[PDB]
RNA sequence: CUGGUCCACCCGUGACGCUGAGGCGCGAAAGCGUGGGGAGCAAACCGGAUUAGAUACCCGGGUAGUCCACGCCCUAAACGAUGCGCGCUAGGUCUCUGGGUCUCCUGGGGGCCGAAGCUAACGCGUUAAGCGCGCCGCCUGGGGAGUACGGCCGCAAGGC
RNA sequence: AGCGCCGGCCAACUCCGUGCCAGCAGCCGCGGUAAUACGGAGGGCGCGAGCGUUACCCGGAUUCACUGGGCGUAAAGGGCGUGUAGGCGGCCUGGGGCGUCCCAUGUGAAAGACCACGGCUCAACCGUGGGGGAGCGUGGGAUACGCUCAGGCUAGACGG
């Protein structure tokens, strides 16, 4: 799968500022920044990869979770291509302890998808309109990629743990497996499959969520070829 | 010595039947068919939460009405049995079931408890030959209890005879009808007693 | 410094509640004795002698249990509970009759006994008593 | 289904310009006598909400209480905030003895024979908290031996 | 003139160590004795305001004292309200002071934030209030009361 | 056939009388005109030839903490050094075998406590038998640990 390419598109990230505990996928501090040992990258990469291919093939759904400035983007179009639910503006607190409070919000999203369509009705005063369509503005801003959830999924995709520590949080208590991309200010520990790579760089991201998404396409009897590559 | 009061309302404040009257106790008459509340003025009125104190006390106290036995009594077989090696609930079960006066109640030479403390206590009763007459002696396996010669030819003792020869005696007994005489084979069983009894609870209580 | 033993059961308590992978301690005959009691009965995955700064020492690696699901996902304890029992200050002797069961049988108890150093079912097997070192389940 | 008993039932009060509001909170254990108990502590503005809540708290918090005999593997002793609970197994005849929380939990769990003490703080609800803990720390002897063989 | 302490070299001795009931020494300020000194300040004291009153706060004066030598006194929120010694348990950051291979590593101090752990909580956290061992001191509801009596110390005040 | 109790602890509730009075009270507390808390009555609960009360001892009291507590802010670190007695003490080898442990033996009277059997019609009570039992003397054995003697080592300590 990955073969080598891990170098060109990045080796680690963050200097001092670092979290002991990562120590083991440490190799040397040479600028002052810490490099990820690139081969016990691939060696959590063959691992976490089985996992989600033994995921993809018995059916089961994938959360993609990123908000940084640096996936706001990648993560959107990586989650769509394998029609898959994805979080990418701002994770609500208890979106999955709350699942069934939180998703009551989807409810009313798709009523309004069904309210401002030509056909039934526009003989609402223009005052409750704009007041339904800023409320339908947000609905849609925060709730895109979290209408496709149906129940719990079973696995979370996170970018950034230590920026995510509520997601990482809510699926630990809940038993829900949490993978994600993770530079040397992470806590493993609380990772159950890890891949230590750099999580603030573009081309790092976009590499690792881009050949995730193609193995889980491959898992679903398919091959689709083109993905968007922006440099 | 022990009460001798109404016995109905004590089964009323239990809240169960304790077979303590003999032949009414199975007929529709019986107060636990028609009032089976507790007595006094308050007696119908809705029961409040029985704290933990108060639920072992009334086990405790319904185990001890059944028997018909004092508490100093009682509190000393307590003792006697949790001295005992074995489950002091099934040693203390069966050295209650041991007194003469229960014996010859299960035998059927009585119809109740009370008949039988008085059936024993006047002089009916023999133990291997010899009368005793006294409730409190305890059988050991292999006694054999029976009326006494003399008593066999009693209107009483002929009518409770009578309405056995159907009925038949637990497995921890033997009787012979027309022998008019019984044979206490070994300890009873705890499934062997149909208790409405916990005695956990007692033990429980005792630990108090 | 008082109380060697002492001062390797810490040693040993401090490393493990920290899931390091191996501590070292300061060489002996009888932290040796103590440490095979150990590893023999489960408790460590083993020992050896070691040099630091050219001063002989004994590497302990420890031993832990499978990673665990939830919240707190650290893996449980193979030694829960260590403690000294005899010390400088008072020493504890007992015998046979005396040797004490520990955790109805799953904790160990380590005696200095004229025959060696034992587990306390060992040494009651034999018969003999001595001074309790420690207890450990 | 589990069986339900209620433990602790009191009303706290906060203060605003007015006077006095008050809240219920109810702490309930919940158990089926075989192995199973879990507890719960829910506060609502009413005690029958507070019940309820405490229940549904209690039913998604259990332990699996590795029972034999009706007695615990071995004694045990747990500390929660100054509150002290010690366990100790008995034989087959001793019953239950125990204050009324522990007794409470350790009835629902199916315990039939136990000695305990409360040492320190009496609290119950801390007392309860401990008593949760030390049937979550017991282990049996096939336990110890797949962790150190 | 003199005490402590730190680093480097790894040179010498060979367990010679830790703690410490009593004992001895030191111990802010105020205070006391005998001499000296006395600018400024300033208990007591005098006067002016203020005030219902103002034995205060504000203002104008003012003596001991504050300073020096010698000798006493021996107390305190004498506090980090945290006895001393030794070992073990993530780090990050600021700073004083050494050695080096002067990016950086390695000693010794002084602070801030935080692993695990601890704590009733506040908080502490390699400068522990964590995990341990050794020795000493102290506590056992509040008031009466650090009082009384006895004893010892002090010129006295008063201290234990 | 009686005695105590019926607000919570703690088992068992209503009516009338009184109106901070009379009275109750182990603690918390009741009583000031609608008292399950005083007095009476009806009812109820617990024991029963007894039932209560006072006094004293142990328990609960892990509240003198050996088992089994503490001292930053709750009571509790001595104002600080130095140091006497005492308490405690690094690695390796051998001897002794004082502590320590084991074996045998003597003693640990009878009665009492425990177990079994047995006699008073049962029981209390009594008889017989058996087993324990801390400690102490004597003989023998072990040497891991503590002690002690001797010989080494340098990681503590001190010196250059
Ligand atoms: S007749 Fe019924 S209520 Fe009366 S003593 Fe017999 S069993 Fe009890
Ligand atoms: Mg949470
Ligand atoms: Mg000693
Ligand atoms: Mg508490
Ligand atoms: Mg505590
Ligand atoms: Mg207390
Ligand atoms: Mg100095
Ligand atoms: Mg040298
Ligand atoms: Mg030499
Ligand atoms: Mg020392
Ligand atoms: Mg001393
Ligand atoms: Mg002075
Ligand atoms: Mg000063
Ligand atoms: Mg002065
Ligand atoms: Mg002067
Ligand atoms: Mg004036
Ligand atoms: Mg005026
Ligand atoms: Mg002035
Ligand atoms: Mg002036
Ligand atoms: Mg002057
Ligand atoms: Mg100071
Ligand atoms: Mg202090
Ligand atoms: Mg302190
Ligand atoms: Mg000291
Ligand atoms: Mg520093
Ligand atoms: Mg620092
Ligand atoms: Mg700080
Ligand atoms: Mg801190
Ligand atoms: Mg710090
Ligand atoms: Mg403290
Ligand atoms: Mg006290
Ligand atoms: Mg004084
Ligand atoms: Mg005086
Ligand atoms: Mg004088
Ligand atoms: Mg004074
Ligand atoms: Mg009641
Ligand atoms: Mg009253
Ligand atoms: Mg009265
Ligand atoms: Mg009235
Ligand atoms: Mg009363
Ligand atoms: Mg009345
Ligand atoms: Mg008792
Ligand atoms: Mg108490
Ligand atoms: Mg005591
Ligand atoms: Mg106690
Ligand atoms: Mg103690
Ligand atoms: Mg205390
Ligand atoms: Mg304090
Ligand atoms: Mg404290
Ligand atoms: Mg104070
Ligand atoms: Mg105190
Ligand atoms: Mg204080
Ligand atoms: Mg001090
Ligand atoms: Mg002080
Ligand atoms: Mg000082
Ligand atoms: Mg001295
Ligand atoms: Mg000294
Ligand atoms: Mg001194
Ligand atoms: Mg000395
Ligand atoms: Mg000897
Ligand atoms: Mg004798
Ligand atoms: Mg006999
Ligand atoms: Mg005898
Ligand atoms: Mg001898
Ligand atoms: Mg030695
Ligand atoms: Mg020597």
């Amino acid at each position: 799968v990955k073969e080598l390419l891990e170098a060109g598109v990045h080796f680690g990230h963050e200097r001092k500022r670092w979290n002991p505990k990562f120590a083991r996928y440490i190799y040397a501090e040479r600028n002052g920044i810490h490099i990820i040992d690139l081969q016990k990258t691939m060696e959590e990469l063959e691992r976490t990869f089985r996992f989600i291919e033994d995921l993809a093939m018995r059916g089961g759904t994938i959360l993609f979770v990123g908000t940084k400035k640096q996936a706001q983007d990648i993560v959107r179009m990586e989650a769509e291509r394998a029609g898959m639910p994805y979080v990418n503006q701002r994770w609500l607190g208890g979106m999955l302890t709350n699942f069934k409070t939180i998703s009551q919000r989807v409810h009313r999203l798709e009523e309004l998808e069904a309210l401002f369509a030509s056909p039934e009705i526009e003989e609402r005063p223009k005052k409750e309109q704009v007041r339904l369509k800023h409320e339908l503005e947000r609905l849609q801003k925060y709730l895109s990629g979290f209408r496709l959830l149906k129940r719990l999924p079973d696995a979370i995709f996170v970018v950034d743990p230590t920026k995510e520590a509520i997601a990482v949080r809510e699926a630990r208590k809940l038993f829900i497996p949490v993978i994600a991309l993770a530079d040397t200010d992470s806590d493993p520990d609380l990772v159950d499959y890890i891949i230590p790579g750099n999580d603030d760089a573009i081309r790092s991201i976009q590499l690792i969520l881009s050949r995730a998404v193609d193995l889980i396409i491959q898992a679903r009897g398919g091959v689709v070829e083109p993905s968007p590559s922006y440099a | 010595g022990r009460y001798i009061g109404p016995v109905c309302r004590l089964c009323r404040r239990e809240g169960v039947k304790l077979y303590l009257k003999g032949e009414r106790c199975y007929s529709p008459k019986c107060a636990m068919e028609r009032r089976p509340y507790p007595p006094g003025q308050h007696g119908q009125k809705r029961a409040r939460r029985p704290s933990d104190y108060a639920v072992r006390l009334r086990e405790k106290q319904k185990l001890r009405r059944i028997y018909g036995i004092s508490e100093r009594q009682f509190r000393n077989l307590f003792e006697e049995a949790s001295k005992k090696k074995g489950v002091t609930g099934s040693v203390f079960l069966g050295l209650l079931e041991s007194r003469l006066d229960n014996v010859v109640y299960r035998l059927g030479f009585a119809v109740s408890r009370r008949q039988a403390r008085q059936l024993v206590r006047h002089g009916h009763i023999t133990v291997n030959g010899r009368r005793v007459d006294l409730p409190s002696y305890r059988v050991r396996p292999g006694d054999e209890i029976a009326v006494a010669e003399k008593s066999r030819n009693l209107e009483l003792i002929r009518q409770n005879l009578e309405a056995m020869k159907g009925r038949k005696v637990g497995p921890w007994l033997s009787l012979d009808v027309e022998g008019m005489k019984g044979k206490f084979l070994r300890l009873p069983d705890r499934e062997d007693l149909a208790l409405p009894v916990n005695e956990q609870l007692v033990i429980e209580f005792y630990s108090r | 410094l008082t109380d060697p033993i002492a001062d390797m059961l810490t040693r040993i308590r401090n490393a493990t509640r920290v899931y390091k992978e191996s501590t070292d301690v300061p060489a002996s005959r009888f932290k040796e004795e103590i440490l095979r009691i150990l590893a023999r009965e489960g408790f460590i995955k083993g020992y050896e002698r070691v040099d630091v700064d050219g001063k002989p020492y004994l590497r302990v690696y420890l031993k832990y249990g499978p990673r665990r699901q939830g919240p707190d996902p650290r893996p449980e304890q193979v030694i829960h509970h260590i403690r000294r029992i005899s010390k400088p200050g008072r020493r504890v002797y007992v015998g046979v009759k005396e040797i004490p069961r520990v955790r109805r049988g799953l904790g160990i108890a380590i005696l200095s006994t004229s025959k060696g150093v034992l587990t306390d079912r060992e040494a009651r097997k034999l018969g003999v008593g001595g001074e309790l070192i420690c207890e450990v389940w | 289904d589990f069986e339900e008993k209620m433990i602790l039932i009191r009303r706290t009060a906060r203060m605003q310009a007015g006077g006095r509001r008050f809240r219920f909170g109810a702490l309930v254990v919940v158990g089926d006598r075989q192995g199973r108990v879990g507890l719960g502590f829910g506060k609502a503005p009413e005690v029958p909400l507070a019940v309820q809540k405490a229940g549904y708290y209690a039913r998604r918090n259990m332990v699996e209480v590795p029972l034999q005999n009706g007695t615990i593997p071995h004694e045990i002793e747990v500390e929660f905030g100054a509150s002290k609970i010690v366990l100790k197994p008995a034989a087959p005849g001793t019953g239950v003895i125990a204050g009324a929380v522990p007794r409470a939990i350790l009835e629902l769990a199916g315990v039939t024979d136990i000695l305990t003490k409360e040492l320190g703080s009496r609290n119950p609800i801390n007392i309860a908290y401990a008593t949760m803990e030390a049937l979550r720390q017991l282990r049996t002897k096939a336990d110890v031996e797949r962790l150190r063989k």
